């Protein structure tokens, strides 16, 4: 009793049905087994870090600090509540000051307290071979305070209350900090650097100028791609691609403040009247990748209200 | 000449090879077995 | 196609029967080796847990 | 009851396909 | 005959050479053996 | 094709049997050499651990 | 006959030349032998 | 093809046997030179360590 | 005859010229011989 | 005759001209002879 004698009675036609069934079953089984294996052997999500004082940076792993160096810390802290010699930290008790050097300044550099000043007497200045590093540390701290109080304050509160600190630039390395690594120089010439010689409210404008050509546009494109790599959000983060000179997206102004701050850093601290002398930072010019490192907010940036009041954006 | 035997050998062999390669790459990149330097 | 059995004569030529036999033997050997490898891998490091 | 219902449906599918295939190929 | 001998030889040789090159490159790039300056 | 054995006459010519023999010997030699190389490599540095 | 003598000669010679050039370039770029200025 | 041996008559012409002999001799000489070069290179600087 | 004489001569001459040029540029660019201003 | 005379003449002349031009450019660009303003 069939309406397909040519399909249900012939041996060849009778094998069509079984072949199709087996093919469908095997395809489904293959897909299911592969995806089950992938989802069963794949690792768990890479979680974030939740330090109360940092964004995406941790100082908690603590073995750079000597087990004996902590003892002289407590011995000095018990000895005197008030700081004997403070020039920048004029408004903190020795308890808070010690809790701040253990947490932030040494955590951002990942160095022992012997790296700066002498364990036998913390407040002595010029009685050991490592005093120049302490002077450089004070100058670095003053620079951080200046940067907080002049450029980060101008940014709106919607961005956040994040403030610059020691771990923002150094990122856990005392010395050997390198802006412009080989990783971020992918499609650019390896000698290229950010052009900190220009006036940034109108420095890189190229649209409809008639006095420039593809050379200037190439330089502008190099700078723009560096900005793209430093943030990791692509070219549409600060621009409306239908008209580049437009001011709509509201991160094109924050970028202006960043450009002015970077130019100020290069002109005041990196090479003030010559990098060879009268200059901290060892002549290493800054870049957007130095702090940001591929994220909108720098991983080492401190949450609002954590740095000392003298160094905060609002003192 | 009948196509059913031949079209089947080729498809089965190709599927097996591709799935084996893909599965070894997925297991290697997962980093959960300590194989080839952890 | 005289070597092909009576049941499978309408489907097989005489030359594809031997190739089919070779393929079947290879599949069985591969299955045995895969079972052994999976047992060894499970004994090394369980993946389900 | 996610596994039990899936098992019931799959068993029904297998038994039905066995029955119909036996009906067709005989 | 479902498949020519020539096709089998060509396919097998190509697959073998490709697999050998892939395995050597993957073992070299893993940095797990200390071969050719670690 | 009077050199090919009786079983494989439907599949093999007379000029392909010799090349097949050559290929089989080459594959067996390669297998032995590969086994030796893998044994030496494991003795040098185990990759499973 | 499955394969022309000319075809086998051409394939084998081209493969040898390519492999030799590749192997010299890989050995030269590894910096492990102190050849041609270290 | 009266210079080809009996076994390899169905594969080789009479002009290709000479070229095959030349190729075989060249390959053997190259292998000897390669083994000498590898021994010298290992004696200079071992690449395994 | 498996190969024409002209094909062999052309291939050999082209390969020799290419190899000689490549070897001279490689030796020149390494800066290990102090030739053409060091 | 394996090769025409005209083909040999053309190939040789082209190769010689190309080699001379390449050598002149390479020696000029090396800046080692103090020719054409150092
Ligand atoms: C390590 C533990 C991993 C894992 C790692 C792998 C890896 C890795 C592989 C598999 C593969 C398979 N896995 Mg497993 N697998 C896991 C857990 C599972 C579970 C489970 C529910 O837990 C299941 C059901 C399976 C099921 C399966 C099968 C689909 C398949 C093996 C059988 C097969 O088809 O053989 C049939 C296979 C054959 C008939 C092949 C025969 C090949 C012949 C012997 C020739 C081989 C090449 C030869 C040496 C080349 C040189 C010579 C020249 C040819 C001349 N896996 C866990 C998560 N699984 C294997 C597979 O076959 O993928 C395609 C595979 O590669
Ligand atoms: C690239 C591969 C090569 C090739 C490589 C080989 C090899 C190698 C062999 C053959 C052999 C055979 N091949 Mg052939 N062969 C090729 C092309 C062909 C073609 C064709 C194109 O028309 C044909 C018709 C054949 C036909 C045949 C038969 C004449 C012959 C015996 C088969 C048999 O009985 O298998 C039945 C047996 C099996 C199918 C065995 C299956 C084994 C499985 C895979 C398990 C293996 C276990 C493993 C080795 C254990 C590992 C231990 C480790 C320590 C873990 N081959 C291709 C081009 N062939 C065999 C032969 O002549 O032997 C004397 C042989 O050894
Ligand atoms: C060192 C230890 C490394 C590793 C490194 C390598 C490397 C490196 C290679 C392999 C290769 C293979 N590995 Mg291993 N391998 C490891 C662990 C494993 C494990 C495992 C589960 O742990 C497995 C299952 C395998 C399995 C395998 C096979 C797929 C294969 C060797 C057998 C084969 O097919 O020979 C069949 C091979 C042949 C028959 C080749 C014969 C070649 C003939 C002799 C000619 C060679 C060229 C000749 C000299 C050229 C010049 C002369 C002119 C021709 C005239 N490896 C670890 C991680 N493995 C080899 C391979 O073949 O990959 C495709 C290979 O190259
Ligand atoms: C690029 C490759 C060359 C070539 C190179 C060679 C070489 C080289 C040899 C031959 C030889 C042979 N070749 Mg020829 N040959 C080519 C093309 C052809 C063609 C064709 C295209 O039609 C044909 C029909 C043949 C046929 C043949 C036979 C006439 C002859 C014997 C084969 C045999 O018995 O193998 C059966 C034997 C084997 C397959 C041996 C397998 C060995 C395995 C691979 C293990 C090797 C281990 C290794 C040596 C040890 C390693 C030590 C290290 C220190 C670790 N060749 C091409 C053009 N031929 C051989 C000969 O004349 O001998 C007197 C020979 O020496
Ligand atoms: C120095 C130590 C280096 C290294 C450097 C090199 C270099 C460099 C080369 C090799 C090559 C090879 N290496 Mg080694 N090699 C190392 C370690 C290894 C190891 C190992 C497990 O440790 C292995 C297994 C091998 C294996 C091999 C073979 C694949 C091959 C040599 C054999 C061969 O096929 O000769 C067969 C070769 C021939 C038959 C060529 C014959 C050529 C004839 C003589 C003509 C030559 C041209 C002539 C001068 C031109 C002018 C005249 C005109 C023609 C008229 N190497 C380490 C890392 N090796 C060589 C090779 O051939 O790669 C393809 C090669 O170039
Ligand atoms: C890294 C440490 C060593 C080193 C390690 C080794 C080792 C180890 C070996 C070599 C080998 C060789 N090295 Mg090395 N090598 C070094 C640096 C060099 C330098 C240099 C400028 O410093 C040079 C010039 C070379 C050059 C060479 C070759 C002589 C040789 C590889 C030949 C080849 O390509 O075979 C592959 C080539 C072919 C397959 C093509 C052959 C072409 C034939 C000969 C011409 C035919 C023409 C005709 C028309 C063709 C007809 C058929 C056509 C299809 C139509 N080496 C350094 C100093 N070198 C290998 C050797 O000894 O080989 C014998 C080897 O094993
Ligand atoms: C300075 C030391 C350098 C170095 C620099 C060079 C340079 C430079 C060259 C070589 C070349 C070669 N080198 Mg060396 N070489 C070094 C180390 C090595 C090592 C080693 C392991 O240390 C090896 C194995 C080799 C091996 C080799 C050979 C592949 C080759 C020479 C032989 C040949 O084929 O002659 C065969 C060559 C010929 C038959 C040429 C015949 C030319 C005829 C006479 C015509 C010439 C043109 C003519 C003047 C034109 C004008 C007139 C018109 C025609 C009318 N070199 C070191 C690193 N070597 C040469 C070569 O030929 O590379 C392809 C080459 O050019
Ligand atoms: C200045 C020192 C420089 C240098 C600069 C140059 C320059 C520059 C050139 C050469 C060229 C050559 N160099 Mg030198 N050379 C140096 C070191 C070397 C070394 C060495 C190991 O130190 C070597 C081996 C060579 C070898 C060579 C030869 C390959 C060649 C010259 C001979 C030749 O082929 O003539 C064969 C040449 C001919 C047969 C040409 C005949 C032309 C006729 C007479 C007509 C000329 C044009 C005519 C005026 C046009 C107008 C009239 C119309 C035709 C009607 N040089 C150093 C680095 N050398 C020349 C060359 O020809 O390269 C291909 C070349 O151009
Ligand atoms: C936090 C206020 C802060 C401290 C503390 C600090 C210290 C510091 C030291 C001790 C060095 C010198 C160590 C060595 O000898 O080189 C040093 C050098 C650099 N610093 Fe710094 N620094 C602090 C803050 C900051 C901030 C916020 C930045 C980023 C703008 C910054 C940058 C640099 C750079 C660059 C150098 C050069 C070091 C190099 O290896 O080249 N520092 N800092
Ligand atoms: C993405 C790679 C990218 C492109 C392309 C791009 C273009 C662009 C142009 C053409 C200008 C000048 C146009 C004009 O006439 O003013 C310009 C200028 C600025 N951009 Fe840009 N820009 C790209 C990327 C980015 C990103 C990701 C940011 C935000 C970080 C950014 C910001 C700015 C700023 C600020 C300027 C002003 C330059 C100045 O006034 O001198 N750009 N960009």
């Amino acid at each position: 009793p069939t309406l397909f004698p040519e399909i249900t009675n012939t041996v060849r036609g009778r094998f069509y049905i079984v072949a199709g069934i087996i093919s469908v079953v095997m395809a489904v089984a293959s897909i299911a087994i592969f995806w089950w294996i992938f989802y069963t052997i794949t690792p768990a999500p890479a979680p974030p870090l939740q330090n109360p004082i940092y964004v995406n940076y941790t100082q908690e792993p603590t073995d750079y600090i000597s087990a004996e160096s902590l003892a002289a810390m407590n011995a000095y802290i018990q000895a005197n509540p008030q700081p004997q010699a403070v020039q920048v930290l004029k408004g903190m008790t020795t308890a808070q000051i010690s809790a701040y050097m253990v947490a932030q300044v040494s955590g951002g550099l990942k160095v022992d307290c012997s790296y700066c000043h002498n364990i036998a007497n913390f407040a002595q200045q010029d009685g050991y071979p490592n005093a120049a590093k302490k002077v450089t540390a004070r100058k670095m701290m003053l620079m951080s305070a200046d940067l907080n109080q002049n450029y980060t304050a101008k940014l709106p509160a919607s961005v956040g209350g994040y403030q610059i600190t020691c771990a923002t630039c150094h990122n856990g390395k005392a010395a050997g900090l390198e802006p412009y690594p080989i990783e971020i120089m992918n499609t650019l010439p390896n000698d290229w650097r950010l052009p900190l010689e220009l006036d940034y409210p109108g420095g890189l404008v190229v649209t409809g100028r008639k006095d420039v050509s593809n050379h200037e546009v190439e330089q502008n494109q190099f700078a723009m791609y560096h900005m793209n790599v430093s943030m990791g959000q692509g070219c549409t983060f600060c621009h409306n691609a239908r008209y580049f000179p437009s001011y709509e997206i509201a991160q094109k102004n924050h970028s202006i403040i960043m450009l002015q701050m970077t130019k100020h850093i290069q002109e005041t601290y990196v090479a003030p009247g010559g990098r060879i002398a009268d200059g901290i930072m060892a002549g290493k010019s800054p870049s957007c990748w130095l702090c940001h490192q591929g994220a909108n907010i720098p991983p080492g940036a401190a949450k609002p209200g954590q740095v000392p009041a003298v160094l905060s954006s609002t003192p | 000449r009948p196509f059913e035997f031949r079209t089947s050998v080729v498809v089965s062999t190709l599927l097996g090879l591709v799935m084996a390669l893909l599965i070894h790459f997925v297991v290697l990149s997962s980093g959960a077995f300590n194989w080839l330097r952890a | 196609n005289d070597l092909v059995p009576d049941q499978w004569k309408p489907l097989f030529n005489n030359a594809q029967w031997l190739v089919h036999d070779i393929v079947v033997k290879t599949i069985y050997g591969g299955l045995i080796i895969a079972v052994i490898a999976h047992v060894l891998c499970w004994a090394w490091t369980p993946w389900i847990r | 009851m996610a596994p039990f219902l899936m098992a019931f449906f799959t068993i029904v599918l297998i038994v039905a396909t066995l029955y119909f295939l036996s009906m067709i190929m005989s």
